[PDB]
């Protein structure tokens, strides 16, 4: 068991003890955000796709 | 995310939305006339959610009242706390809706849907930050049943980033008011798979069988079925109405509790059930509140199992035993529980109690029980439907055989969606 | 000296931000206010402790800090708390909706309209700074925010700042303090997204510091706060070398060489004795050996696991108080023959023993009592893989059925970006095998 | 009401442990995957250790030590015994082994081959104990229940796996007279029945022909390499002040030679009962491993010896 680098100093020491030996860049960030925004825009225009031609049902009853 | 903006729509709508403006403003501290007359700050603390602030320190709900016809909301404005509602937001119609959800939501009604949606536009331009809207309504009826789901249609469009809650109460034979109610039922259930993210079944035959059974109340009014709907309502706004240390809004619960996202209707529950001088231990509260005879809606959660559960009890108790109890109930009837959402059981405490309850429990379930709801009024409706009876009333006003036979469709294939999790 | 700029993110994030920088300000000395009267060199300095403080003209000592949340509520706390004064505005940034418990709500959708923001004040703090170290970046890997926005942050500063270190203090749910359902969801998907551009991580299972409150604080039902001052009391240890003269772990880089050889296996545990109550009347002081050997007891450990059944790549024993070398080193001769500490092959058996003579300082009021001497043990042990392992069953149980999926599809989300990061966790959980057994 | 899992369909043992414990009406068993559990009955291979004792409000225990494959597997319990202080490799009651990896008799092992020519390679006892009448070799099996505070006990009844054939020095080839284990006999059953000799026969044969007892000749020496065996490796795979705690049965092997001295074969992690006294350990393993943890509304015998040196 060895007690090696040993150093000291007013406010404390340290030492080391051995008891044996042995990314994607700015453009790809920004590209995908923007592909989950085309996906959430397409899916609100889905939604409101959908509402319009319930819109267009509710004229067809009432005439 | 504050503020909310409620609506309530029909005889039914009328009655227990006023019953939840009268329980949460006496929490809250308002008077009849809407000034404020408490002694904790913790009142006013998140006031804004529920409120707005007029001159003079005024306080006014931020409530629309919608019906198509005078009666029941000249009723609302006539009773004890009717002078705090905004004059401006009584929206309504002359004629009526017979208990027809075609006049409600394709004629009558539609003549009515667009001034009401200027008073919410009214309402929600002024909020700093809108997280949803509540709704109050029956299915059995015309207005609320019909015209309440027109108005959720309609909100999702100029809205579609907000939460839509509501509590929509379920026609039964035993509290009956025409033998149509099925099929408005059934035409307003398609309505909500599609428009909803919570929605609150109350059911009048759970709500009266409390009553008999479990209250001894041998001839129940609308007002003792009503009383258990308004402790109920209280409880599930109590964690957004206070604190405590509680970081949720609409959308963070509605994520926690919608796993899949047709399958939002929730089986509401309340311990003590009234109508005391002995206060219930926490034991106690976790029983009943589990219990099925303590049930919003007439289904046996022993027939399904729990997607998701969510408890808020109200008083000043140990959190220590809430837990306790809680984790009691889970792991000694584990098979109820899905297996496939780990820790689907969650708490919150409130120090506040309600009016009267030293401490209270309200229960939220998400249990696939609730396809028994959802097959009854599909019994009744097929009864019905399969010799055509009563469908005169509805093609008068414009409706083909097409669109009730598409409505029985949507909703047996609910069923057989909250049966495929059952058996998972 | 090299500075370091701390990151907030979330409720977790920021809330565990307060509790330690008003501990590193009760340690150095600095009050709420900001002045701090030992300081002589009044308007600048080299300092150790300048490594996490910033210099004004009028003698204010300002935290190199930047906290974010998606709602302002919880940072609104710390703009009318006792430790207004320590930071400029600016610093605190806030938006209206909160990621409601969606990691794809903040990653995606309100995490793309606050980023660009953050970024410009993380740079006004990065150009007060002579030569800057990196980061420390708080949060929990449960909540949307925490886990969404982190991610998105963490991505980006590795394009900004690629010469620079960034270390996380990361918060593993709990069901036990947790509301939220779908945390294993976005616990996986930031740690998928962040593995590649997080060089050490140190994460703090909420189930071990809630039960370290229970056991040996005897607090009956712990909140956040009785956790938090807990928790930053772990961080200060970890950090303390940053902020004081000493020759072990001096700057960010050599937390990755003493800990980390293997760069995608960098989550140590961290182990910390003594834990004592402060409402305890008769208190037994606790010696080096104790102490030491308290480091090697699985209910002190930052997360449960067992470190016997894994094997060590590296060690760090950090003490604070009466403590000497050789004291540290007949603890280690007798813990050595007693427990079971195997260590990897290719790795040294041994002990970095780093010492500052300061006893560990404690919030006024509050749960932990006054010590003579404390430790924290950083050992990175593959034991820790026990977490994944678990976190990873809880996932693919709701996963198989896409329960709560529609939510975070709703928001941009594509449903491949689940079994895309299960698959890196996967290959983790099987790196960790290939080390360990 | 405690519950239990059950993930292991072929354990005869724990078979009966399940069965014992639903007929009480205090036991309700689960689904294979249900994590709201008491006890676990768990998988031999891969039991995931690590998914235990973190459900709160349960206290979580299981049938296996981890660790414990460290005595049980061949290759480990040799490496084990060299590498230890406390059995070194000067041990006195196990065969001189040594690993390769894939009078002077060796057996190898993990197909067994017996010669001189040719897994672990141990010294073959070429000289044992015999029974008479029939000059035929056996083996003796111990059960022992290690608790979850580490009390090692010994189950009262073991049984000698007997050899029916005559024992050959020459004929090695010939695994029938060498080799006595319960599946490779089915003149199986000539002497006793399923080749199975109980302790009260077999302390009886040692009184009349040898003049002396099970107790002293040989139960004397198992007791001291049972209580040697697990008290080295108790720092590894001890449960106390562990989040979720551990027992096991475990099944010592042993020879015992013509000088009657006892050696130490295997030790298995997964053994089963005999026949007849399944009944009884099973019994005793609910009492004393899963009662003690958990109370309802000796057989065994404890192994416990504090010399002061
Ligand atoms: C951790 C804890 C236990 C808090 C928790 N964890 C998951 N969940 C929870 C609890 C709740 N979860 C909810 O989703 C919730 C929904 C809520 C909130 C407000 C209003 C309405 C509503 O439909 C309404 C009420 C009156 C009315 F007139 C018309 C409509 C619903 N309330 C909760 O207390
Ligand atoms: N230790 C500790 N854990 C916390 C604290 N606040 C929240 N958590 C945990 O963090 C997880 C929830 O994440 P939060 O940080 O609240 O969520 P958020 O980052 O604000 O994200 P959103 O709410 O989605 O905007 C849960 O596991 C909580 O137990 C805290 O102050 N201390
Ligand atoms: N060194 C030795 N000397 C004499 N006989 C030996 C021996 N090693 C093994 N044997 C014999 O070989 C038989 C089986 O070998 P061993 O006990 O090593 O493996 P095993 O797997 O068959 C036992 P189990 O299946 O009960 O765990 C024993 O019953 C024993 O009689
Ligand atoms: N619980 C409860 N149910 C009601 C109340 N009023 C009506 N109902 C039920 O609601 C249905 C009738 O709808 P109603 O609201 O009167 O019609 P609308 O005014 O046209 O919307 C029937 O199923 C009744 O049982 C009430 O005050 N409380
Ligand atoms: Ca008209
Ligand atoms: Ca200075
Ligand atoms: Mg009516
Ligand atoms: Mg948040």
């Amino acid at each position: 068991m060895e007690v090696i680098e040993l150093n000291k100093c007013t406010s404390g020491q340290s030492f080391e003890v051995i008891l044996k030996p042995p990314d994607p860049s700015l453009e790809e960030i920004q590209k995908k955000l923007e592909a989950a925004e085309e996906r959430r825009k397409y899916q609100e225009a889905e939604l409101l796709k959908h509402l319009a031609e319930k819109r267009e049902h509710e004229r067809e009853v009432i005439q | 995310m504050r503020e909310i903006v409620h609506i309530q729509a029909g005889q039914c709508g009328n009655q227990i939305g006023a019953k939840f403006w009268e329980v949460i403003s006496d929490e809250h501290g308002i008077d009849p006339t809407g000034s404020y007359h408490g002694d904790s700050d913790l009142q006013l603390e998140r006031i804004n959610v529920y409120y707005n602030e007029a001159t003079g320190n005024k306080y006014v709900p931020r409530a629309i009242l919608v019906d198509l016809e005078p009666g029941t909301m000249d009723s609302v404005r006539s009773g004890p706390f009717g002078q705090i509602f905004r004059p401006d937001n009584f929206v309504f119609g002359q004629s009526g809706a017979g208990n027809n959800w075609a006049k409600g939501h394709y004629t009558e009604g539609a003549e009515l849907v667009d001034s009401v949606l200027d008073v919410v536009r009214k309402e929600s331009e002024s909020c700093d930050c809108l997280q949803g809207f509540q709704l109050t309504h029956s299915l059995g009826g015309g207005t609320g049943s019909g015209m309440g789901t027109l108005l959720i249609s309609k909100i999702r469009e100029e809205y579609p980033d907000r939460i839509m809650n509501t509590f929509s109460v379920m026609p039964s034979p035993k509290v009956s008011d025409t033998v149509v109610e099925p099929y408005n039922a059934t035409l307003s259930v398609h309505q909500l798979v599609e428009n909803t993210d919570e929605t609150y079944c109350i059911d009048n035959e759970a709500l009266y069988d409390i009553c008999f059974r479990t209250l001894k109340l041998t001839t129940p009014t609308y007002g003792d079925l009503n009383h258990l709907v308004s402790a109920t309502m209280s409880g599930v706004t109590t964690c957004l109405r206070f604190p405590g240390q509680l970081n949720a809004d609409l959308r963070k619960l509605a994520v926690n509790m919608v796993p899949f996202p047709r399958l939002h209707f929730f089986m509401p529950g309340f311990a003590p059930l009234t109508s005391q001088y002995r206060a219930l231990t926490v034991p106690e509260l976790t029983q009943q509140m589990f219990d099925s005879k303590n049930m919003m809606a007439a289904c046996d959660p022993r027939h399904g199992r729990y997607l998701t559960v969510a408890a808020i009890f109200r008083g000043r108790m140990s959190m220590k035993e809430v837990d306790e109890q809680m984790l009691n109930v889970q792991n000694k009837n584990s098979s109820y529980f899905v297996e496939w959402i780990p820790n689907n059981v969650k708490t919150a405490v409130c120090d506040i109690p309600p009016r009267g309850l030293k401490m209270s429990a309200t229960f939220i379930g998400n249990s696939t029980a609730i396809q028994e709801l959802f097959k009854r009024i599909s019994e009744q409706f097929t009864a019905m439907f399969r010799r055509k009876a009563f469908l005169h009333w509805y093609t008068g006003e414009g409706m083909d055989e097409m669109e009730f036979t598409e409505a029985e469709s949507n909703m047996n294939d609910l069923v057989s969606e909250y049966q495929q999790y059952q058996d998972a | 000296m090299r500075e370091c700029i701390s990151i907030h993110v979330g409720q977790a994030g920021v809330q565990i931000g307060n509790a330690c920088w008003e501990l590193y300000c009760l340690e150095h000395g600095i009050q709420p206010d900001g002045q701090m009267p030992s300081d002589k060199t009044i308007g600048g300095g080299d300092d150790s402790f300048n490594t996490f403080f910033s210099e004004t003209g009028a003698g204010k000592h300002v935290p190199r800090a930047v906290f974010v949340d998606l709602e302002p509520t919880v940072i609104d706390e710390v703009r009318t708390g006792t430790y207004r004064q320590l930071f400029h505005p600016e610093q605190l940034i806030t938006g209206k909706e909160d990621a409601a418990n969606n990691y794809a709500r903040g990653h995606y959708t309100i995490g793309k309209e606050i980023i660009d923001l953050v970024l410009d004040r993380i740079r006004k703090l990065a150009d007060q700074c002579t030569g800057l170290q990196g980061f420390l970046v708080f949060h929990s890997f449960g909540g949307g925010t925490g886990s969404g926005f982190t991610s998105l942050l963490m991505e980006r500063l590795s394009v900004d700042y690629g010469k620079k270190s960034k270390l996380e203090f990361s918060i593993y749910p709990a069901p036990q303090v947790s509301t939220a359902v779908v945390e294993p969801y976005n616990s996986i998907l930031t740690t998928h997204t962040t593995l590649e551009h997080s060089d050490c991580a140190f994460m703090v299972d909420n189930e071990a510091i809630y039960d370290i409150c229970r056991r040996n604080l005897d607090i009956e039902r712990p909140t956040y706060t009785n956790l938090n001052r807990l928790i930053s009391q772990i961080v200060s240890s970890i950090t303390a070398s940053l902020r004081f003269d000493g020759a072990l772990n001096v700057d960010l880089t050599e937390f990755q060489t003493n800990l980390v050889p293997y760069p995608r296996i960098h989550f140590p545990l961290a182990t910390y004795a003594p834990v004592i109550s402060a409402e305890k009347a008769y208190h037994e002081q606790l010696s080096v050996a104790e102490i030491t050997n308290a480091c090697f007891e699985p209910a002190n450990q930052m997360v449960k696991c067992d470190p016997r059944h894994g094997k060590y790549m590296a060690c760090c024993l950090l003490y604070r108080g009466d403590v000497v070398p050789k004291d540290v080193n007949a603890a280690i001769a007798t813990i050595k023959t007693k427990r079971s500490i195997q260590f990897v092959d290719w790795c040294p058996t041994g002990f970095k023993v780093g010492i500052n003579y300061q006893p560990p300082t404690v919030v006024p009021g509050g749960d932990l009592a006054k010590v003579q001497r404390a430790v924290c043990m950083l050992s990175n042990t593959t034991a820790i893989a026990e977490a994944w392992a678990r976190l990873d069953h809880k996932f693919d149980l709701m996963y198989a059925k896409r329960a709560f999926v529609h939510w975070y599809v709703g928001e941009g989300m594509e449903e491949g970006e689940f079994s895309e990061a299960r698959e890196d966790m996967a290959a983790l959980e099987k790196d960790y095998e290939e080390v360990g057994v | 009401m405690y519950t239990f899992v059950v993930r292991d369909e072929n354990s005869s043992v724990y078979a009966e442990v399940s069965r014992l414990l639903l007929a009480t009406g205090q036991w309700k068993r689960l689904r294979k995957d249900n994590p709201r559990f008491n006890l676990m009955l768990g998988e031999r291979n891969r039991l995931p250790f690590g998914r235990l004792g973190h459900e709160p409000g349960l206290v979580q225990l299981v049938n296996y030590y981890r660790g414990a494959d460290k005595l049980c597997r061949k290759a480990s319990l040799v490496k084990l015994i060299k590498t230890s202080p406390e059995l070194s490799e000067s041990c006195t009651w196990f065969p001189e082994s040594y690993v390769i990896y894939p009078g002077n008799v060796w057996i190898a092992k993990s197909g067994i081959l017996i010669s001189s020519e040719a897994h672990v390679i141990q010294k073959y006892l070429e000289k044992p104990l015999l029974l008479e009448p029939g000059h035929r070799k056996f083996d003796i099996r111990s059960w022992v229940l290690v608790d979850h505070l580490y009390n090692i006990y010994l189950y009262r009844e073991g049984v000698l796996r007997t050899s029916s054939e005559p024992y050959n020095s020459a004929n090695f080839q010939d695994k029938t007279c060498h080799l006595t284990n319960h599946c490779i006999q089915k003149n199986y059953g000539r002497y006793e029945e399923g080749n199975e000799m109980f302790f009260e026969e077999f302390n009886q044969y040692l009184m009349d022909a040898l003049n002396t007892t099970l107790e002293n000749s040989i139960l004397l020496q198992i007791k001291h390499i049972i209580r040697s065996c697990l008290m080295c490796i108790e720092p590894a795979i001890s449960t106390k002040h562990l989040h979720y705690q551990s027992f096991q049965l475990f099944g010592f092997d042993f020879m015992v030679d013509e000088e009657l001295k006892v050696w130490l074969i295997e030790v298995n992690g997964a053994p089963a009962c005999a026949q007849k006294l399944y009944a009884e350990l099973c019994q005793g393993i609910v009492d004393v491993a899963i009662s003690s943890v958990f109370p309802l509304a000796s057989i065994f015998i404890k192994l416990h010896h504090h010399h002061h040196h």
